[PDB]
């Protein structure tokens, strides 16, 4: 790695061989790194880097072709994607300044609660039943021999007060697991569903606590179209809902702590 | 980008008064330095 | 003040709050820096000398 | 300059402290409080780093202070003051620049925590970075508190560090037979073995054979059914790395640890214990 | 059961999947599939069927027998005797031929065995390789795994195959036991001036570390983001979605950067697969190209210069 | 107070809780990578005049 | 920001004011100091 | 304390769990980092000298 | 200005802030590390010849 | 400026900024690396010979 | 490219001339070298 | 050259931009790649040769 | 090379690019390879014999 050489032998002429390889690599690497997100939107930070440049070290790469399975369209990486929407105003004119959430941040979608619109079809198995259902549904599926059963259990909330209580879950075909919670909100009466990933258990007092939002806030949870299946497109906007409640739930949680 | 031309001399004077203030503070110092000790 | 009759303008360009302090974090690590290199080598006048000798007639 | 997707994400809030004041993006990275700590410590760190090189062994003037990255070092004091700050010259470098790490590594880390706090993510990440922390954490300060001297960590020298493994390493023999060193190497090796697993299986059921679709889930669990038997699982697997990663880290931490103050001896002869076992 | 996405609280059953409809020519999967709770509360519980057809069947047969082999002539030194066999387990093992027999097919006594049962344990791995490019191909998979499976095989064939055979003695060869073979790579290092210069040596240990490090940053960050459905990554590599879409934005504001759901993955694979690339190769060059690596770096100004505290004479030039 | 002239319009881009608990953390460690580096060889009062031979007085 | 000038105006001799009163505090300790032990 | 005859307006913009037990811990922290120092520099009281005739002589 | 009075129609493509900033951040990194790389190995005006040596001399 | 005449057809491939600052880079780059190598056994300037009379003699 | 003809000779032409403005002071460069600090 | 006629139609598979940056790649690196591996090995011209030791003959 | 006839039908399975560049890289590649395999053992044209060993006689 010298900058002058006196020494010459086959150990170091496959070492550089090596890092040709490797500067290449990296780069092939990088190119795959740009299949989601770039072109950037803006310039509040000029693009940093030893060596600044247009749009990174290395051109964007050619779109690859996915043929999805069965009764599916296709997709292309990368693609030219429209432009979102944000709902919320700028904290200051100056660049890189975070965009303070309109309304009720609980609700607008900003952020945590913030989703990007997935497909509004629904995931399927490998021969074409919705991937994740209810077990309202799934015939075979049923509670491991010894584990709890969680349907009936009451769901709390993040303020302690209870929100509802579950009338079902959703199971998946495809990988066997519990995905979802069929959740019947007591307030609106409706029925929400609840993401594994923020439903926690309390075999105890038989509950599925859950610290993301207040058990008023599973009132107005992003309902689902149809309730023997879970669209992308809904599913993905759902346990983002609660993200929301992660960070927007009370007041103190964006408040600093010191 | 960030204001208009009227912000940016509002900005510009106030701190520049400030930038100084630290450098003026800084040779005082930095003579100060010279003087006692000297180095080289 | 001889640049900075036109260097009004800069504003636009650098905002405020962020490379406001973004400049005051560099000195803070400069700072130290030089004290530090040059505490170092040149002439550790921590412990190398007077006054009092205090280092020189304790240890000693 | 903001991703196709960024401006969306880019909430305010969710900060640990001062964050209003430094709550905001320079380019693609953010700051907020522990932002800017970082970096009052990475210059202050990395440039006494090159003042090392700078200076050197003994001088600036001297043969050996050299610039080759490769024989750039910067080993602590003696293990004379045990506790005590060195000339800055004679270790005192060292010892600062440590200081340096820890405030770049741990709040790096903090950083990570609020970071994931605005996304509403889990805190896995910082955690899990946690244990890498928690490692340097024993290489510096808990060993050599045990030890009783600073002196016994490991110099900064991108080859000047391997010595110190060596010998440290031989100080106790074939330091090949250290049970924590021995288990924590197994993790390394799973680990690679999980990667080099993971990685390829996903791109091979979304890039299947020419003219074929991208496969499901349904096919990566009978996949490894077919020349195992068993599929630990989608997740699983992001379950069963995380681990490996951890485990390894944590045991090899263990490892280091148990050499020296809870074991002065030849690490092959601690497996004599099984040896004198009433029943051979 | 602490959800951190750590232990599935509960489980599920369903009728045990006999795997995917295979083409034609591929034998009927077997076994009746198991379940296990506890092992379910890590992550599936299901188990089998598993495939076995001529390649696999070969296989299976053909490394076992290397490992009977070498648990024979453990238990062989130790005179039989269990009891002294599960005592010295760590340090009995099948030692290879002597160097006085070259490559030449020593006795069963003086090395053979070891050969026998090398052979058996060295196309056992080729044939398994083989036997997983069958199980890609029979499902529309590519051989991501094979390319990989193969680059450790190259590291393997390093200990015996092109680097022994190419030093022509037996002798520079792994032996068959758990902790003898531990002094095979700590005396291989001193026999050749410490791996630590040895350059390709430490460009793998930078995947063994990267490795270690990428899959505890992605491990984890797909279970941070498990909430938001991060680890389904395959409806994910087709139709990006939240969990990849806030995944990254994570990483770009901690680094700076960042790759895509997928691409990562492929990173992941050149940094382990690339792990054994650099491994079969510092060790190809060792004995063959180079003899002591300490020299060697300083010949190339490598080797850091430290102080002289300590130094010891030499009774040799002087008597 | 020289500075107090016009500094007073600063409190628009510098928020109080933060800066000022900011300066806290800040000032705090500061001093004590002072007596640190100080404490360590300009002089360590602990043992270096008096009345520090405790231990080679008491140990022997 | 978050406040105007009237409002910022009344806090910001507030401060102002304490880190003296421990640019001073602090005086003192510098002094005691080099009045029993002297440094350079 | 000076400055303590304004500074009740302090709880006005810090909650009370926030720098009540924030100090706590880097008391802790500084408490028992100090005397970890101070035993090693001037007075290694921990064993240095006396008491040390039932340890030692009773070593002997 | 032989040639950029007449390439001046180059800020065109590259915006102010962009380029601006990308050469102010790099005059430092270079500052620090000429600056610096002369301090090694070209002279040492720190202790390399004047003014006194002190820890040689000032000390006594 | 002769090529010039007819290579301006060259813009049509390659952008203005891209190619304009992707070199800015390499430059930068090529610059740094070479007085390095030049600076490492090629003859040094800085302090290899002279002006180091009081390098290492004005020091004692 | 996003340009037509007019304006990529005109750039060219800023470009190019200016291109040589280093060509020269780069000659300059190594050649006030070659007549200080010869090589070989 | 000949066929240099048949030769021309190329362009219709591969792109115009794809080969071309790609040589100057593939050529700039060996460029440095060349130096570099004669720099050493024959005609050390940096080291090697003349002209004579400025450090020694220029030095002394 | 008569064959040259019916080998025309091969461009009809292998595609235009995919075996195109896939030899331009395998060339790139052998070739550097071979000089690389050349230099070692079989003649180091570079150092060897001639003219090598002027880089010591007059060179220092
Ligand atoms: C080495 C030879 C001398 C010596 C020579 C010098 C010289 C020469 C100088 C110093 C300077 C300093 N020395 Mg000294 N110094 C010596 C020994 C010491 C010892 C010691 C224990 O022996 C110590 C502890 C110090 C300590 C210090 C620091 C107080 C000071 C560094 C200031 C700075 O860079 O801020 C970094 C800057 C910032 C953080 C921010 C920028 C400042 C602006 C103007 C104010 C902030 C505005 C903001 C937006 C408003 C909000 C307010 C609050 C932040 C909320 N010196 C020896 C004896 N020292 C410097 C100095 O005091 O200048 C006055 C200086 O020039
Ligand atoms: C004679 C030498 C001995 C020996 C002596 C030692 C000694 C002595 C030690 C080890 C240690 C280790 N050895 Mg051992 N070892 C030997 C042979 C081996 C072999 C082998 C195949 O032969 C293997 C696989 C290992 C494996 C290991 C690891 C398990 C362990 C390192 C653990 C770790 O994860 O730290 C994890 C990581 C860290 C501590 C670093 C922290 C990372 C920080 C936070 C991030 C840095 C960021 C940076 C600043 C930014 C870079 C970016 C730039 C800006 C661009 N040893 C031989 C026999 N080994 C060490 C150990 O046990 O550690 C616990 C140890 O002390
Ligand atoms: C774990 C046990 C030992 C140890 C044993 C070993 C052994 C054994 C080896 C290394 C190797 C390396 N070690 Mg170590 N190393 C230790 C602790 C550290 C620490 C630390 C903060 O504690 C750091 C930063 C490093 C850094 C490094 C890298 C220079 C090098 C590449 C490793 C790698 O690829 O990881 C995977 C990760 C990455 C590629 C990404 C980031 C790492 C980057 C590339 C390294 C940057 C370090 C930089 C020079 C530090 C200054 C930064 C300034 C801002 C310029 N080591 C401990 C003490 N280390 C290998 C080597 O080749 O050394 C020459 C090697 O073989
Ligand atoms: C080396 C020569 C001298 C010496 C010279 C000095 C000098 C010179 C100084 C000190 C200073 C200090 N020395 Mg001393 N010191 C010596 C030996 C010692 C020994 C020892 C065991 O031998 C010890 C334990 C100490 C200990 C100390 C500390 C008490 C003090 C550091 C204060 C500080 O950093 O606040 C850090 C700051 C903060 C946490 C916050 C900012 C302060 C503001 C004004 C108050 C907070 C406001 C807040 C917003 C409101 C909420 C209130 C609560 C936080 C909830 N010294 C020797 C004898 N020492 C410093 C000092 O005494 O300052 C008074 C100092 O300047
Ligand atoms: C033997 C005693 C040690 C020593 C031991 C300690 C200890 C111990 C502590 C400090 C602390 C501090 N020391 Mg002291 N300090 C020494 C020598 C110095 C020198 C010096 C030039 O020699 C300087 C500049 C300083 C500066 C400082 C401050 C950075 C810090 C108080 C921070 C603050 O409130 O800033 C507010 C400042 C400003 C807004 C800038 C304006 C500065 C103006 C120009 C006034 C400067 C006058 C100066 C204080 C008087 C020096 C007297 C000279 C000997 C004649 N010390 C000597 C070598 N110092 C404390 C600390 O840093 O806590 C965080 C602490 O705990
Ligand atoms: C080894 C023998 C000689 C020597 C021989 C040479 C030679 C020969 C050369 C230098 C050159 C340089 N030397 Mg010298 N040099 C010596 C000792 C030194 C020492 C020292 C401490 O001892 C130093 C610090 C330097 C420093 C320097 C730099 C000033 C200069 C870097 C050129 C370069 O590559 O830019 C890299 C370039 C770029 C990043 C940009 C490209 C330039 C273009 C044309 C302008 C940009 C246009 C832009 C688009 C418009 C917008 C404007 C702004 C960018 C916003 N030399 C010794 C005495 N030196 C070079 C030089 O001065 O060229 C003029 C050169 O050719
Ligand atoms: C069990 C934990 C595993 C792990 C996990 C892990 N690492 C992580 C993370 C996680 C989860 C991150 O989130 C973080 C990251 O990459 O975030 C984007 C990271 C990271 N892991 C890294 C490195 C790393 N991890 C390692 C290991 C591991 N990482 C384990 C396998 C190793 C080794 C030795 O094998 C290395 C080298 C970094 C790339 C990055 C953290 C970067 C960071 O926070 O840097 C902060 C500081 C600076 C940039 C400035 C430092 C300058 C200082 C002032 C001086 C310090 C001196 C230093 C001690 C000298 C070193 C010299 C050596 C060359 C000898
Ligand atoms: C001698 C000489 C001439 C010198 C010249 C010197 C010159 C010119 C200098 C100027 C240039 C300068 C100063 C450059 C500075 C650049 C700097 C400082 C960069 C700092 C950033 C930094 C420290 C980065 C560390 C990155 C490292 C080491 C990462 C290790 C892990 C790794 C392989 C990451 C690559 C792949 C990525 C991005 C993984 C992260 C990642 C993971 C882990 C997911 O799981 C995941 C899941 C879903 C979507 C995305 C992701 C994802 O991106
Ligand atoms: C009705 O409204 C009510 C009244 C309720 C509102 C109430 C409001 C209240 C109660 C407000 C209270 C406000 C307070 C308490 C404000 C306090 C402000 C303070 C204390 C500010 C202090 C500032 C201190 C500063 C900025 C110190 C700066 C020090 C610097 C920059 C030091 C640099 C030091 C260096 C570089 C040292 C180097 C040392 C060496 C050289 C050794 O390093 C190597
Ligand atoms: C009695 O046993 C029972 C029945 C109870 C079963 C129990 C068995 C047990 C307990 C077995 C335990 C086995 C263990 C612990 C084995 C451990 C092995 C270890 C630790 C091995 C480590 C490394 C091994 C290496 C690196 C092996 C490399 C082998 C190679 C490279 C072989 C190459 C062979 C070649 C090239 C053959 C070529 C063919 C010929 C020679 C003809 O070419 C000329
Ligand atoms: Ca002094
Ligand atoms: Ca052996
Ligand atoms: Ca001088
Ligand atoms: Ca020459
Ligand atoms: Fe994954």
């Amino acid at each position: 790695s010298a900058g002058i050489t006196h020494y010459i032998d086959a150990a170091q002429i496959t070492i550089w061989a090596f890092w040709l390889f490797f500067f290449g690599l990296i780069i092939y690497l990088r190119r795959e790194d740009k299949r989601e997100g770039y072109p950037l939107d803006s310039d509040r930070t000029e693009r940093s880097g030893g060596r600044v440049k247009v749009v990174g070290f290395p051109d964007l790469p050619d779109p690859k072709t996915f043929v999805l399975p069965h009764n599916g369209g296709t997709v292309v990486a990368p693609r030219v994607e429209a432009p979102v929407a944000v709902n919320a105003t700028p904290f200051s004119p100056a660049p890189g300044s975070p965009l303070v959430p309109n309304g009720d941040p609980m609700l607008s979608g900003f952020g945590p609660a913030a989703s990007p619109d997935r497909p509004k079809h629904c995931d399927l198995t490998f021969e074409g039943l919705p991937k994740i259902v209810p077990m309202r549904v799934a015939k075979e599926f049923s509670i491991a021999e010894g584990d709890p059963d969680p349907r009936g259990m009451t769901v709390v909330g993040l303020d302690g007060e209870v929100a509802g209580t579950v009338s079902d879950v959703w199971v998946d075909r495809s990988e066997p697991q519990i995905r979802y919670l069929e959740v019947e909100v007591a307030a609106n009466k409706k029925k929400v569903l609840l993401p594994i990933g923020f439903s926690r258990f309390d075999k105890k007092a038989r509950k599925v606590k859950v610290d993301a939002i207040k058990a008023a806030h599973f009132a107005n949870v992003p309902t689902l179209s149809n309730p023997d299946q879970v669209t992308l497109y809904e599913e993905d906007k759902v346990c983002a809902y609660y993200a929301g409640g992660k960070l927007y739930a009370t007041a103190e949680r964006a408040g600093p702590l010191l | 980008t960030g204001l208009t031309d009227d912000e940016a001399k509002e900005f510009h004077a106030i701190f520049m008064q400030s930038m100084y203030a630290w450098f003026g503070l800084v040779v005082i110092a930095h003579l100060l330095a010279w003087l006692y000790r000297p180095w080289l | 003040f001889t640049m900075n009759a036109n260097l009004y303008k800069i504003w636009l360009i650098l905002d405020p709050r962020r490379v406001l302090v973004s400049i005051v974090a560099f000195q803070i690590v400069l700072g130290l820096l030089i004290h530090m290199i040059v505490l170092s080598t040149d002439l550790n006048w921590l412990d190398d000398n007077i006054p009092v000798s205090y280092q020189a007639l304790g240890k000693k | 300059a903001m991703l196709s997707f960024e401006k969306k994400y880019r909430v305010r809030g969710g900060t640990l402290i001062g964050g209003d004041l430094f709550d905001f993006w320079v380019g693609p990275f953010y700051v907020g409080f522990f932002g800017v700590v970082g970096f009052c410590f990475t210059l202050l760190g990395v440039l006494l780093i090159v003042w090392g090189a700078t200076i050197g062994p003994t001088g600036p003037t001297s043969d050996l202070q050299t610039y080759n990255l490769w024989r750039i070092s910067i080993a602590p004091p003696d293990l004379s003051y045990g506790l005590r700050m060195a000339p800055l010259t004679e270790g005192g470098l060292w010892q600062i620049i440590t200081i340096c790490a820890a405030g770049a590594f741990i709040s790096w880390a903090l950083r990570e925590v609020e970071i994931c706090r605005k996304l509403g993510i889990g805190f896995h990440v910082p955690f899990a970075f946690s244990f890498a922390i928690g490692a340097y954490l024993v290489l510096v300060f808990v060993r050599p508190l045990l030890m009783g001297a600073w002196g016994h960590g490991f110099p900064y020298g991108i080859l000047s560090h391997l010595d110190w493994v060596s010998n440290v390493g031989y100080q106790f023999l074939h330091f090949h037979y250290n049970p924590a060193h021995m288990l924590a190497i197994s993790f390394f090796f799973t680990n690679c073995l999980a990667l080099s697993m993971h990685g390829s299986l996903i791109l091979s059921v979304t890039n299947p054979q020419k003219g074929e679709p991208v496969k499901t889930s349904e096919h990566e669990n009978t996949f490894f059914r077919d020349i195992v038997g068993y599929s630990i699982g989608a997740l699983a697997i992001h379950r069963l790395g995380l681990f490996l990663a951890l485990s390894a880290a944590f045991w090899s931490a263990v490892c280091i640890l148990i050499s020296g103050p809870f074991w002065t001896r030849g690490w092959p002869e601690w497996w004599n214990w099984w040896l004198e076992l009433p029943l051979w | 059961p602490e959800y951190q996405n750590i232990f599935t609280a509960v489980q599920v059953r369903a009728p045990a999947y006999p795997g995917v409809p295979l083409p034609k020519g591929n034998l009927p999967r077997i076994g009746r599939p198991i379940f296990s709770y506890w092992l379910g509360k890590i992550g599936d519980a299901q188990i089998g069927p598993i495939y076995l057809g001529l390649t696999g069947t070969l296989s299976i047969f053909f490394g076992l027998v290397a490992i009977s082999i070498i648990g024979f002539n453990m238990l062989a030194s130790v005179h039989w005797d269990v009891f002294q066999f599960l005592k010295h387990f760590f340090w009995l093992g099948l030692e290879p031929p002597p160097p006085q027999y070259g490559l030449r097919i020593p006795p069963l006594s003086e090395g053979g065995w070891w050969l026998m049962a090398g052979l058996f344990l060295t196309l056992s791995i080729l044939l398994w390789w083989v036997r997983t490019y069958k199980r890609a191909e029979a499902l529309g998979m590519s051989q991501h795994l094979s390319w990989a499976f193969a680059a450790a095989i190259f590291f393997y064939l390093v200990l015996g195959f092109i680097r022994p055979v190419m030093m022509g003695s037996w002798a520079k060869a792994v032996p068959f036991g758990i902790f003898p073979h531990l002094d095979w790579t700590a005396a291989f290092s001193i026999r050749y001036g410490n791996l630590y210069y040895n350059p390709f040596h430490m460009l793998s240990i930078a995947f063994l570390y990267g490795s270690a490090l990428l899959f505890a940053m992605h491990g984890a960050t797909i279970l941070s983001v498990s909430r938001f459905g991060g680890d389904r990554e395959i409806d994910q590599i087709t139709h990006r979605g939240t969990a990849a879409e806030r995944a990254a934005l994570f990483w770009r504001w901690t680094m700076g950067f960042n790759v895509t759901m997928e691409s990562i993955h492929r990173w992941a694979w050149w940094c382990a697969v690339l792990t054994v690339i650099t491994a079969g190769i510092g060790i190809l060059l060792s004995g063959t190209v180079v003899d002591n690596w300490y020299l060697w770096a300083v010949k190339h100004g490598m080797a850091p210069a430290y102080p002289e505290v300590v130094t010891a004479v030499n009774p040799y030039e002087t008597a």
